[PDB]
């Protein structure tokens, strides 16, 4: 019986795999590389950056270049998954509020270019909620360039209450680079930025009380950690460990006028029918690579508890596998015995065209 | 998305229980209603008859303490699907082992029981 594929098109990292698997088989940079002075995709393009000019066709979860996106999909099928796409139903993910035109284009490419026998598009945040075993909750999805707050009720996102913070992982990596300079350290090249990324992913944490945490770092060397660069050198990180992710809660750190993620979540909740707000507060699901900082759930709990009436039960759900929550959610959905009905078939595409996506995929 | 079991769902007042088994919705033998494997996930539809002739629905997806992600994820999705199939008339309820609602617990006359075990993950 047919094997479906699942592709989660992240702005920075693409995750691809087979429905039924508990993890994506392939995770690689969403980059297309072309001769600086054919093409490459993923790790290889990143490696050969010395002779290639790199492009990221996905910005804030939205596709900005369709020729490059096609290259990425072609590569995903033939190289990463080693399948013939015309032999597999394909489930693709999209950002919340993906423009109508983009949904039709993704649909058109799959059927016309790749000749997929069937296809489906699901909202990333909804797949994450499903993966957590819930039909109601508010998802805080933070990856590469944006953090989305998506309220969902009984299986469906509430578009009117979906909000977003234009700040995510790449911005935090950028920030760590900058604050590490004030200490003396200089990381400006690509391989150097990868080191800063590694530092963020391995030593950073969200402090429960920032002001108290800074006082602690200032009056003691207790919060300091040592990092060994690949070039033998061992550097020392201090309050940068928590100042970096603090930007999610205090976007002013990056000179942004926007409200931190805790307020965005609260604001999204306040835009929904008062009758369902209790269920959102009690089911705040975090997903995405940028929610992986230790301490983020405790901090989200504290901030949300502070904004909501003291009667409100606040529950933050932060599964250890939250970096792949969207993909896992798609793997489950695509594996259901009822999925064969939900997808858009070639037959349907042939008869109705791209616009069929607005009637078959919410 | 009409599944064979969906065709049977909510036809008359009463209780219907299905267990998630390898990405599919499988009916539980009526003689086993109330005996929940803690390593599994289930979907329970409670149909109540209304004066007008139509029925009232409450969909509860029960999650055992040891059920795998695919099972709890599927129970939630099947619950959204059943509701959609029933024209969106069902109130959905997440029921976690050891924390079920008074309503849900009340569907079992002699009280529900927990038993270790269940069907293997579908992953
Ligand atoms: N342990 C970690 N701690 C902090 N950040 C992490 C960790 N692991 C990964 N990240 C960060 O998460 C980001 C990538 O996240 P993710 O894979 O969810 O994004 P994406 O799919 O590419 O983005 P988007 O969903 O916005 O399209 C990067 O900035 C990366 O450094
Ligand atoms: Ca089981």
């Amino acid at each position: 019986d047919v094997q479906a594929l699942v592709i989660d098109n992240g702005s920075g990292m693409c995750k691809a795999g087979f429905a039924g698997d508990d993890a994506p088989r392939a995770v690689f940079p969403s980059i297309v590389g072309r001769p600086r002075h054919d093409s490459y995709v993923g790790d290889e393009a990143q490696s050969k950056r010395g002779i290639l000019t790199l492009k990221y066709p996905i910005e804030h979860g939205i596709v900005t270049n369709w020729d490059d996106m096609e290259k990425i999909w072609h590569h995903t099928f033939y190289n990463e998954l080693r399948v013939a796409p015309e032999e597999h139903p394909v489930l693709l993910t999209e950002a919340p509020l993906n423009p109508k035109a983009n949904r039709e284009k993704m649909t058109q490419i799959m059927f016309e270019t790749f000749n997929t026998p069937a296809m489906y598009v699901a909202i990333q945040a909804v797949l994450s909620l499903y993966a957590s075993g819930r039909t109601t909750g508010i998802v805080m999805d933070s990856g590469d360039g944006v953090s989305h707050t998506v309220p969902i009720y009984e299986g469906y996102a509430l578009p009117h209450a979906i909000l977003r913070l234009d700040l995510a992982g790449r911005d935090l990596t950028d920030y760590m680079m900058k604050i590490l300079t004030e200490r003396g350290y200089s990381f400006t090249t690509t391989a150097e930025r990868e080191i800063v990324r590694d530092i963020k992913e391995k030593l950073a944490y969200v402090a429960l009380d920032f002001e108290q945490e800074m006082a602690t770092a200032a009056s003691s060397s207790a919060l300091e950690k040592s990092y060994e660069l690949p070039d033998g050198q061992v550097i020392t990180i201090g309050n940068e460990r928590f100042r970096c992710p603090e930007a999610l809660f205090q976007p002013s750190f990056l000179g942004m006028e926007s409200a931190g993620i805790h307020e965005t979540t609260y604001n999204s909740i306040m835009k929904c029918d008062v009758d369902i707000r209790k269920d959102l507060y009690g089911n705040v699901v975090l997903s995405g690579g940028t929610t992986m900082f230790p301490g983020i759930a405790d901090r989200m709990n504290k901030e949300l508890t502070a904004l909501a009436p003291s009667t409100m039960k606040i529950k933050i759900i932060a599964p250890p596998e939250r970096k792949y929550s969207v993909w896992i959610g798609g793997s489950i959905l695509a594996s259901l015995s009822t999925f064969q009905q939900m997808w858009i078939s070639k037959e349907e595409y042939d008869e109705s065209g791209p616009s069929i996506v607005h009637r078959k995929c919410f | 998305v009409e599944h064979p079991e969906f065709l049977k769902a909510g036809k008359e007042p009463g209780l219907q229980i299905w267990r998630v088994e390898k990405f599919d919705l499988v009916p539980v033998p009526t003689n086993l209603y109330g005996d929940f494997f803690t390593g599994d996930a289930y979907v329970i539809l409670k149909t109540v008859q209304l004066r007008n002739g139509n029925l009232q629905y409450d969909l509860h997806y029960w999650l055992g303490n040891e059920c795998s992600q695919d099972e709890s994820g599927a129970a939630a999705i099947f619950t959204v699907q059943l509701d959609d199939y029933l024209n969106g008339r069902a109130v959905q309820h997440r029921e976690v082992q050891g924390f079920e609602s008074a309503t849900f617990l009340g569907y079992f006359k002699s009280g529900l029981k927990y038993k270790k075990g269940g069907v293997a993950s579908g992953f």
